[PDB]
């Protein structure tokens, strides 16, 4: 789930034709030390001590726009328009867009 | 040029005739099964003599 | 590469693109079996159908659109039709049950259980094509189907697929001629939700092709083939830049980014200047001039706007044909310096030129006359706002006695919907004259 | 009466309702049943699963 | 009527062949270029210029031919019609008698 | 173009001569209708000739 | 679209006391003709 | 696909749907013994709307019949088509109406709708997805109301989403030999209008002129009026069956038309009617259509709506036609009668044209009309009603069944409210 | 060497066992009779027989797998068949009574005396074997005989023989069908009873198996046939990597130690991407990014479950054909940056790649298409554990009102086992909860 070295242009959407962006990636880790304990039994069972992501995961009016010049009432409602929907803001592919403007005078 | 020109004259000519014989065929069938419902009437006549 | 996507919505949208895709076979010289002849031109899928067609070492030309229909009346024979072998048969999106010419009906109640469907025809689309500039929207605002199905699609192709071009075709209401009094209904409906989802809507109107062809082309008696010839030409023509080169080459992308001034109003007018009867293109001449002329005509233009009622923002003319940058370029320049023609003072420049050098063709069996100059003229004016302004003196008496309303609320909607496209609308009309105001 | 605004009044109050989710599958697949398809229904949300 | 029938269809069928041959040989051949092999020295000769026909009177063969099928298969709709219209009236005047 | 038109006229002559001997054959059906001629034959739908249909 | 709201009432009022003789429903349009 | 199941009420319904169905299958081409002969392909496809399969290519009809007396069913069976009907579609009791509404809706309804409901239901099952169903039947009539009004108020909580097509004559305005018939006929539309969803008016009168106007045949049958009704309801049916650029759904006729939910009664309209000499002395043109479409005379349901205003209007052209003559033939008829509409709606015309013509004619069209001229309908039966209702005649029969006054006071109301609607509406 | 045994239990396992066989003498051309044309392959029994078939010095070919049944009804009506003078009359291990059902039944009552028997069989098999890498066990959950009579087995064999693989194969329940009511009571014995000791079982719906045949193969009316013929394909296609060579060949071992993540828990899901009819594969063309993706499509596992509804640990691919490994890696890698895949982080890799150079043949009088390239899918994800909570809220119902108990009481058993099986599940539950927190 890492990006490669050097040879960066062998994986892109170019070919993928991906119309949502795959996965964030990055190469840098920080040096880790550690004997790296195990902490479970035989069943992914963490013992009760160590934390996990706590059943965090378990398992349109968003639309692309840019606030331009379109009156600022109007607009303003835009920007609540495209959020307070967790439903698309979470998870599952990612369900995240973007948003651009400039405000009024 | 003047070859690529013939060969698109010739393929034309050749698509049409397909079909003509196509629908030749077709209506061909058509009269073999009236001419068959002909003798079939034929066949039944006979009784009421 | 350089190819797109082509979607029929409504049971309107599908003997259009019938037309078009039956026009688009000829210029490559496809048979109706779906292979060429011996000559060599199969193979991966890549030569002039490549953007069009997916010919792959099976050698069948597969046309990378959907056909989506709602009653199977009117898609099944087209499935016994002549080139329904050519065509993908789950490509071809039937249904069993109607929207009943109500969008919601279409936009929930069916609409639902078929968009997972048609959305994994795009993704297996999407994933075997390569460059997919954008798709090809075939609707209508009055949309029996149309209108309901191709929303909830707009809106899911939409939000997961946001970074490339969406055109939209639709025949625009006619304004004095109205088939159905609940298409005022979801026509604003329609437009109200493509307004802030939209990239590019182009309109038309069939009267005034109607009133054309009597005029020039001088049939009296013209039939559906005949409307969708000229239509299927339009696309034919826009699409020409794919299918060939020129001087230069144009691509959707410069459309987009040329053509519309400012967000919301996304709503230029096409038209097709060399109308005429082949007798009457037999004994008269051609060139850049008249055309450049006619062009410019009032009476030319499918959509019911006196141009000089308004005012032009932006017009796109595109040269398929035999022409020269020297009589095109004094040509336009002439035009400039007219002073009936009225661009707002706001664009010193408004003119995208596109030169091709084909000749467009005739159609076997067909009524257009032989062109070796095209031009197609699309174009936006302030001319257009009359048209929803029309719309809406129809619609205002229409909602206060709130007609039909007893239908749509018998299936689950309220009355707040309607309430936002009438002041969504009234932003449109409020917004015109401020952008036309200098 | 004036059932003119009766249907004002029986519109604006008429709420609305409730379609109820459905697919298909074909050509001419016919309406199969989502809601507890047993394919891609949300089964797991009981408090018995487990404990 | 059906002989008459088979034996137009045996004639546009050998003439249709015989363009499905001629046709194939010339794609085949002009697949040829200046470089590539199939490149071959021989005498010149008469042959080569023999003359025996011309395009316009060809097609003129081939659209009388058509004709010929055509009004073939038009008076064969017309006998097939008469013949189902001849059973229905003697069907009907030998209900009447019996009653 | 003037062989197009010149064909073009053609179609339009047959055409006149197809949509002709379509109202003859139109006209021909209408003579022999029976709700037009109202033939007192096919009234007897009952199999004994003594009972009619009513 | 005027970036000045001085503009902006400058125009109207202009449009304003041009408001019945210029053509259009809005009455934006040209009376031009000669 | 979407389908239609059909169901056969009244005893003039009895000859109702006999005719409509032997012209279905005199148009399809269908032998009266059942073996369809293979001409038509378009025809062979779309045979499933309506007829399911049986053994050796035998199309069996998808209707019911119902009725009390069994000599008009032994006269149906015993018809040029009784072989295509089913033994297990014929349904029925072994008593006499009375023709009394009150005995057909309460005393021998009740032992026979237990028995109908298997048989639609078996039907149903039969099929996969209807869009609804239609009834041949009338208002008037004694037997057919008291079945009807008990089926249809059955049928709605079994299926609340289809299509309850009714199909029902008017009697005569001037006589009605059943002289209880008002009272069968006010109870049967007070369910009705609570029921239904769309009603076709029919009048034996305006059949008679029209008998008189283009037949010019002096004595008719009866049948032949029914050729005539069953050539309407299957010009209407056409546009469900048959290709071409025109919508077919009812319901998407349905959203065309009906303006309130009240309005379910409608009026039909139809093509070239035509005398001896205008066989051979008409030149079919669409604008001679239209005009003829549009005529006071050409109109058969109830009466002249040359008294009130067209509230909605829609004609269904089949044949060989387009879309520009339809269109200047609407502009002209609006341009004849801008003002005899309503300003309510404007644009108030809903075009189909259907290319597949009728085997008899090319170039055909079926109106159906709602306009403003019902009200002398039920302005008529409402004095008849009070007249008769002054003095309670004929009265104790229904009570001695078990019916009381307070019924037909509801009735007579909610018909009087009803009427109170078109008005108020248009004036 | 490379060889291994079958075993067909139950009743459903009867005929899927006889086509699987059926199968196998096709692409060995191996006669009816028992002997190969006077080409010569014959010898002391060592050539692509020598895995499945003993081909001697008698020159017959023998297969290597025991068929054990019950009722002798469909074990003898097969003795009369076309192949039964290839089979081995007493491997054809028949019987006289029936388990009725009953696991314990057919885990007590009659198992007891055929097993020795069959134990022998075993053993006469084990001594003649020389690698013997594991076995093919061939049962269902809801085996009316194997359900009692393939545990008894199984522990036999995994007391005796614990250094070997066993590979096991079920038809899983059907989720909303059930054939009987006592199918839950033995199929949740037959899982705690396997849970401890079962190396690898791996299930499939029939359901499903129907669901495809109709939508893509386009039957509407199939039979076992075309049932057993896709299970013998799938059967096979494991077992070409045995058969054959490719880039690369993998072993049984190798899934096994790549495909269970942790102990208990061995149950992962087959599919198979090309499956089209011939007729859609005539006119159309396949490759690797196309079959890739319908093999991680939904609604092509025969399972029914939702990916979404889950998350993915082990996927196993193996290519059968022509492959080349440019596109495949590319390909996959396309795979891993989808968003909707969502593999638990524990795994940064969770694939295993098998490559086969044969094209899959056809079989003479079947259904199946013409595949040159053809990939079976075996996955393993947390979306599993719906199907056991569909059974326990299913059981638990019945066991509170002990119903059919008098029957298993009646002959032997108490609630005992039936307590303890149900925390056993009740385990696995939130195992499979635990696993799926991250
Ligand atoms: N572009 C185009 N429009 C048409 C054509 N024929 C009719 N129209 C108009 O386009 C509209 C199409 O909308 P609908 O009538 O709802 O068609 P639909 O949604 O596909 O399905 P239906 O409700 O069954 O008709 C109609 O109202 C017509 O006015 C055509 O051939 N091409
Ligand atoms: N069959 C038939 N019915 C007719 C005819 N003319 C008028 N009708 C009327 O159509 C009505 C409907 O028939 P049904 O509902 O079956 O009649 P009913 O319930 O038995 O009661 P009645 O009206 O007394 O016959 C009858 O009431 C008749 O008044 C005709 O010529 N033939
Ligand atoms: N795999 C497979 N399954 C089948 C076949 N025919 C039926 N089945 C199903 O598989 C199940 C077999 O389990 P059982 O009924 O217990 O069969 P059994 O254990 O061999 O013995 P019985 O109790 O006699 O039937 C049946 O319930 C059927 O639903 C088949 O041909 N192949």
């Amino acid at each position: 789930n890492y990006s490669a070295n050097q040879y960066e242009k062998a994986y892109l959407p170019t070919y993928l034709q991906n119309w949502s962006p795959a996965r964030p990636t990055k190469e840098k880790i920080a040096a880790h030390e550690g004997y790296t304990q195990i902490i479970a039994n035989d069943r992914g069972h963490l013992l009760p001590s160590v934390p996990r992501s706590k059943a965090s995961p378990w398992g349109i009016p968003p639309a692309k726009v840019t606030l331009t010049a379109r009156t600022t009432t109007a607009a303003d409602n835009l920007t609540k328009w495209i959020h307070k929907n967790p439903d698309l803001l979470n998870a599952c592919n990612g369900l995240r867009p973007e948003i651009s403007g400039k405000p009024f005078d | 040029r003047k070859v690529g020109e013939r060969l698109e004259d010739m393929h034309c000519w050749k698509s049409e005739l397909q079909r003509e014989i196509d629908e030749l065929s077709s209506e061909t069938d058509l009269m073999m099964a009236q001419k068959l419902r002909l003798q079939r009437a034929l066949d039944a006549t006979s009784v009421p003599y | 590469m350089r190819e797109c996507i082509s979607i029929h919505v409504g049971q309107a949208g599908v003997q259009i693109g019938n037309a078009c895709w039956e026009l688009y076979c000829l210029e490559h010289g496809i048979q109706p079996d779906g292979q060429m002849p011996s000559d060599k031109t199969i193979g991966g899928g890549d030569d002039s159908f490549n953007t069009f067609f997916s010919e792959t070492g099976a050698g069948k030309h597969v046309p990378r659109a959907v056909f989506v229909d709602l009653e199977p009346t009117v898609v099944d024979e087209v499935r016994t039709g002549t080139y329904r072998q050519l065509f993908h048969p789950e490509q071809l999106i039937t249904g069993k049950e109607d929207a009943a010419n109500n969008y919601a009906r279409g936009h929930y109640t069916i609409g639902k259980e078929i968009v997972d469907l048609v959305l994994d025809r795009i993704r297996k689309l999407a994933d075997l094509c390569t460059g997919l500039q954008g798709f090809l929207i075939f609707h209508s605002f009055g949309g029996g189907t149309g209108s309901g199905f191709a929303s909830l699609l707009m809106e899911r192709l939409s939000v997961d697929y946001g970074k490339k071009s969406k055109l939209e075709f639709a025949i625009y209401p006619a304004p004095q001629v109205s088939t159905a009094v609940v298409e005022p209904y979801n026509s604003i409906l329609t437009t109200h939700t493509t307004l802030e989802h939209s990239d590019c809507a182009f309109m038309v109107d069939n009267e005034a092709i109607y009133d054309i062809c009597r005029r020039n082309l001088d049939i009296e008696r013209p039939t559906y083939t005949n409307l969708n010839r000229l239509i299927g030409q339009i696309v034919s023509s826009i699409t020409a830049s794919l299918r060939f080169d020129g001087a230069l080459n144009v691509d959707l992308t410069e459309f987009q980014t040329n053509l519309v001034p400012y967000p919301r109003i996304h709503f230029p007018l096409a038209t097709y200047a060399p109308v005429i009867s082949a007798e009457k293109a037999y004994h008269e001449q051609l060139s850049v001039a008249e055309i450049t002329n006619a062009c410019f005509e009032p009476a030319n233009q499918m959509v019911k706007c006196d141009p000089r009622h308004g005012k032009y923002m932006a017009c796109c003319m595109l040269y398929r044909g035999d022409v020269v940058p020297k009589d095109v370029n004094a040509a336009i320049a002439t035009i400039k310096t007219k002073r009936t023609i009225q661009f707002v003072d706001w664009c010193p420049t408004g003119f995208k030129v596109g030169i091709n050098y084909q000749p467009p063709t005739v159609v076997p069996g067909g009524d257009l006359a032989k062109v070796q100059r095209a031009v197609c003229m699309l174009s936006n004016t302030t001319a257009i706002a009359e048209a929803w302004a029309r719309l809406d003196h129809k619609f205002d008496l229409m909602y206060a006695k709130r007609a039909f309303v007893h239908w749509y609320v018998g299936e689950g909607m309220e009355e707040g919907e309607f309430s936002e496209a009438r002041e969504d609308l009234a932003a449109l009309e409020k917004d015109y004259e401020e952008v036309g105001v200098d | 009466k004036n059932f003119i605004n009766t249907n004002a009044a029986d519109v604006i109050m008429g709420v609305a309702k409730k379609p109820k989710p459905i697919y298909v599958d074909k050509r001419t697949g016919d309406k199969h049943d989502l809601e507890t398809s047993g394919l891609f229904p949300k089964y797991i949300n009981k408090k018995d699963y487990g404990i | 009527q059906i002989r008459l029938n088979r034996e137009h269809k045996e004639s546009c069928e050998m003439n249709w062949s015989d363009k499905v041959e001629v046709y194939n040989i010339d794609d085949t051949c002009s697949r040829y270029t200046n470089e590539s092999t199939q490149v071959q020295f021989y005498p010149h000769s008469s042959k080569f210029e023999e003359s025996a026909s011309t395009p316009e009177t060809w097609a003129k063969f081939n659209h009388d031919n058509l004709l010929r099928a055509e009004r073939e298969r038009l008076a064969s709709v017309n006998l097939r019609k008469l013949i189902d219209c001849i059973l229905r009236d003697t069907a009907e005047d030998l209900r009447l008698q019996c009653d | 173009n003037k062989n197009q038109v010149v064909e073009l006229t053609e179609r339009k002559r047959q055409e006149k001569q197809q949509e002709q001997e379509d109202n003859m054959t139109e006209i021909t059906n209408l003579l022999h209708g029976d709700l037009l001629s109202e033939n007192p034959r096919p009234v007897a739908s009952s199999f004994g000739s003594h009972r009619v249909v009513l | 679209t005027f970036p000045t709201e001085a503009d902006r009432q400058r125009a109207l009022k202009a449009h304003k006391e041009e408001y019945a003789v210029r053509q259009g429903t809005l009455r934006m349009g040209n009376y031009t003709h000669p | 696909m979407r389908e239609i199941v059909h169901l056969q009420a009244g005893q003039c319904g009895n000859q109702i749907g006999a005719k409509f169905w032997e012209v279905i299958s005199d148009e399809h081409g269908i032998d009266p013994t059942g073996t369809y002969h293979g001409d038509s392909d378009l025809q062979l496809e779309r045979i499933n709307v309506y007829y399911n399969e049986a053994t050796g290519g035998k199309y069996v009809p998808r209707a019911v019949l119902v009725d009390l007396e069994p000599g008009t069913m032994d006269s149906v069976r015993s018809g040029p088509f009784g072989q295509i009907f089913r033994p297990d579609n014929f349904v029925f009791g072994q008593s006499g109406a009375g023709n009394n509404w009150a005995k057909g809706h309460y005393t021998e309804g009740a032992e026979l709708v237990d028995s109908v409901l298997d048989v639609v239901r078996k039907e149903a099952e039969s099929c996969d997805c209807l869009q609804g169903f239609q009834l041949t039947h009338s208002l008037g009539g004694g037997t057919g109301s008291g079945m009807g009004t008990l089926l249809i108020s059955k049928i709605r909580e079994e299926y609340p989403d289809r299509i309850m097509n009714t199909f029902s004559v008017v009697p005569s305005p001037k006589v009605s030999d059943t002289v209880v018939e008002p009272y069968n006929a006010t109870l049967s539309v007070h369910q009705l209008v609570e029921n239904t969803d769309e009603t076709y008016c029919i009048d034996n009168e305006a059949l008679y002129d029209i008998c008189f106007r283009t037949l010019k045949l002096t004595t008719p049958t009866y049948g032949d009026l029914n050729h005539l009704v069953s050539a309407t309801m299957s010009g209407v049916t056409t546009c469900l069956r048959f290709p071409g650029q025109l919508n077919a759904d009812l319901r998407k006729l349905a959203v065309n038309m009906v303006p309130f939910p009240r309005l379910h009664f409608f009026m039909p309209g139809f093509a070239p009617l035509t005398s001896r000499g205008s066989q051979q002395y008409r030149a079919l043109t669409v604008p001679e259509l239209t005009q003829q479409m549009f005529d006071a005379k050409n109109m058969m349901a109830a009466c002249d709506p040359r008294h009130g205003r067209y509230l909605t209007v829609a004609a269904v052209f089949r044949g060989r036609m387009s879309m520009k003559e339809v269109d200047e033939q609407m502009l002209n008829v609006q341009n004849k009668n801008s003002s005899y509409f309503v300003e309510w709606i404007p644009n108030n015309v809903k075009t189909a044209v259907c290319d597949i013509p009728p085997r008899g004619l090319k170039m055909s069209a079926t109106f159906i009309g709602n306009s403003t001229a019902i009200q002398e309908l039920f302005k008529r039966i409402s004095e008849q009603f009070t007249a008769m209702f002054r003095r309670k005649a004929f009265l104790h029969w229904y009570t001695g069944e078990g019916m009381d006054e307070m019924e037909f006071t509801e009735a007579e109301s909610n018909m009087n409210d009803l009427v109170s609607e078109y008005q108020q509406y248009q004036d």
